[PDB]
């Protein structure tokens, strides 16, 4: 049940 | 609660790994599944220092899962909500998350379990299972928003199931969920219109499904390697998409391309994916699938 924190990034959408 | 489990029935054995909101454990649960005196389970918990938002989201995710019954969706087994901490008890997936699983099957992987990489047949089976779980979620009027190999789980018998509903949202009233603004987001899995307009629909889950196929065929390489998060955001909004992995089977390439149509209205549905694949699957599939069930109406 590995976290992959690098698979998320702080970005703006919309 | 029909979901409540007595705390004394749970024993924690070891840490499985960090979940969205806190540590997940492998545990034993007594008398949680009819016919089993004791069952090995996954137990999700909230971090001691979780923000208020994270504490709320952890509880919301457990709540969402109470409504689901699908062979291709990881099962909620119970909640310990008396006293503290809250324990969320789920079906243990013996082979972990699919991203970790795929990475272990690389020829050079230190943890290569001594088994060959997925065959075309096995990749098609995985695809149909993931799409069936997603078809179910869509029929239940939820959008997943974080479909990715890391959020699919692999059972003892190698059946793949959708897990991790940390970003999942109800779409019953409108068929979409909109959330513009800054966020910690799975940018490499997100559809151009999600990036542009903040909109999430079953069609944007379909885009992510395409990336899952790309992960399966690349043994979970990182999508858009060499691009930063901000470069991916630009690239994809401007019509960019991933290249085909080395030796990617053509059947799978064709599907990926369809999932990555710029216009969401042109992408397939999850029901269409299962239907495309329905004649190339294990004999048990119609016995367990949402697709072949009376519920699929």
């Amino acid at each position: 049940y590995n976290p992959y924190p690098e698979d998320y990034g702080d970005i703006e959408i919309g | 609660d029909e979901w409540e489990v007595s705390r004394e029935k749970i024993t924690l054995l070891r840490e499985l790994g960090q979940g969205s909101f806190g540590m997940v454990y492998e545990g034993n649960a007594r008398d949680i599944i009819k016919g089993e005196a004791e069952t090995r389970v996954a137990v999700k918990t909230v971090n001691e220092s979780a923000s208020l938002r994270e504490r709320i989201e952890f509880l919301n995710e457990a709540s969402v899962m109470k409504g689901f019954t699908c062979h291709h969706v990881v099962r909620l087994l119970g909640v310990v909500s008396k006293g503290q901490p809250t324990l969320v008890v789920m079906e243990l997936m013996a082979h972990g998350d699919l991203k970790s699983y795929l990475r272990s099957l690389r020829p050079e992987a230190e943890n290569n379990p001594g088994r060959p990489p997925p065959t075309l047949q096995e990749m098609i089976q995985m695809a149909a299972e993931i799409a069936d779980g997603m078809a179910y979620l869509n029929a239940k009027k939820f959008v997943h928003r974080d479909l990715a190999a890391r959020n699919c789980m692999v059972a003892h018998d190698f059946t793949v199931k959708i897990g991790d509903f940390g970003m999942t949202r109800d779409i019953y009233e409108t068929d979409y969920y909109r959330k513009g603004g800054k966020g910690l987001l799975p940018v490499r899995w997100m559809a151009p219109e999600s990036l542009k307009d903040g909109v999430f629909t079953t069609s944007s889950d379909m885009w992510s499904f395409g990336v899952v196929l790309w992960e399966i065929t690349s043994l979970a390489e990182q999508p858009y390697q060499g691009l930063s998060n901000e470069q991916v955001l630009k690239f994809v909004m401007d019509g960019g998409y991933l290249d085909q992995p080395d030796n990617c089977p053509e059947r799978v390439t064709d599907l990926m391309r369809m999932c990555w149509q710029f216009n969401p209205n042109m992408r397939p549905t999850f029901l269409e994916i299962v239907n495309l694949l329905k004649d190339d699957l294990h004999p048990s599939f119609p016995e367990v699938s949402f697709f072949h069930s009376e519920e699929n109406k």
